[PDB]
């Protein structure tokens, strides 16, 4: 034939960008994994070659792993409350989490030092899958935690 | 053939099919932020 | 319209093959034949080293 | 009395057949038969089936935008006092 | 059920528009249905689905 496919052809680059995506959870991922075993392995101070990243040299190691079997973490009452109720469980543990993981972790250090901004606040993603989401982002309008955290 | 129906010729619809995707996706965009080499 | 007397729905789609020969004594064809749709569910289908 | 709501009816107006026997001429008969009735074809073969093909049928492959763009506006909800 | 099919793309990829959502119908008898309808315009479930 002399005639390529209009569209087809395009499928090519999709297929790739659809890669390119799965690649990053994959990383994702399996770096979580990788950074599991170098902080449980007892490393807090920051050093050269113990984990990929190149700022890993300069804040302190920090993870933090958790598991939320809802059924024993939510308090409530009546079901009248209990969207909010999950919703703030879930909340509630990443701030119990994060508030002394920020502390420990040099991450305010290493932000003003490499960015040079004197007073520059990171902001946290929350990660999450279409479910766990649908519940955090009806709650999402004030986007802070705590006192300055976004 | 005193009665005659319908068989051989049926509206016929074609189904859509729209494929797309960008060199990442929001979820990998904003925790790997693509950098051009 | 009663002329027409029913529908036919024609789907379309591009299908991501698994690259395999056919085997001499085979059956079937051992030939992963899935849609590119099911690709955003789960992108693993595209996988390859 | 009954009332139908958006309800298109055909109404068979039944035969003119009448009961009256007409003689007709048929020194000379002529007749022939096409093939419309039928509905066997109707100008081609498969004026229904699939005329393109399965790649023709593709209508779009961007490489630009992505199909998974979580809505942009999240509908907030207000707490339960 | 809507995380585990792949409704959401297959809506997208079949309409074309890179921002479509289902909507669901809650199909009910009048007893259930007296129950379902006590919200006003918000339909909502989560943050998107209507």
């Amino acid at each position: 034939t002399d005639e390529g496919p209009g569209e087809v052809v395009k499928a090519l680059t999709v297929n790739t960008n659809i890669r390119n995506s799965n690649n990053a959870v994959k990383r994702m991922l399996n770096y979580l994994a990788q950074l599991r075993e170098v902080v449980h392995n007892g490393y807090n101070r920051p050093k050269f070659g113990i984990i990929e990243g190149a700022l890993s040299a300069v804040m302190r190691p920090t993870y933090r792993y958790k598991e939320l079997d809802l059924e024993k973490v939510i308090d409530t009452i009546k079901s009248k409350d209990r969207w909010d109720d999950v919703c703030a469980a879930i909340l509630n543990c990443v701030k119990a989490e994060l508030f002394p993981a920020h502390r420990d972790s040099n991450i305010e250090a290493a932000f003003r030092v490499i960015s040079g901004n004197q007073d520059e606040t990171p902001m946290y993603l929350f990660c999450s899958d279409k479910e766990i989401a649908n519940y955090l982002m009806t709650k999402g309008d004030d986007r802070t935690l705590g006192a300055y955290l976004k | 053939n005193y009665n005659e129906k319908s068989q051989r010729d049926f509206r016929v619809v074609t189904i859509g099919y729209n494929l797309a995707a960008s060199r990442q996706d929001e979820f990998a965009e904003r925790i790997y932020p693509t950098t051009v080499i | 319209n009663p002329i027409e007397g029913g529908v036919v729905q024609v789907l379309p789609y591009i299908a991501v093959m698994k690259d395999v020969y056919h085997e001499v004594s085979g059956v079937k064809m051992d030939n992963e034949e899935v849609n590119m749709v099911e690709a955003y569910r789960d992108p693993s289908i595209l996988d390859d080293e | 009395t009954n009332v139908v709501t958006n309800t298109p009816i055909d109404v068979c107006k039944g035969p003119d057949v009448d009961g009256t026997a007409d003689k007709i001429n048929d020194k000379k008969i002529h007749v022939s038969q096409g093939l419309k009735e039928f509905q066997v074809a109707k100008g081609d073969r498969v004026e229904n089936e699939i005329t393109e093909t399965a790649d023709e049928m593709i209508t779009k492959v961007s490489d630009t935008k992505d199909l998974n763009v979580s809505t942009k506006k999240p509908h907030q909800i207000a707490d339960v006092p």
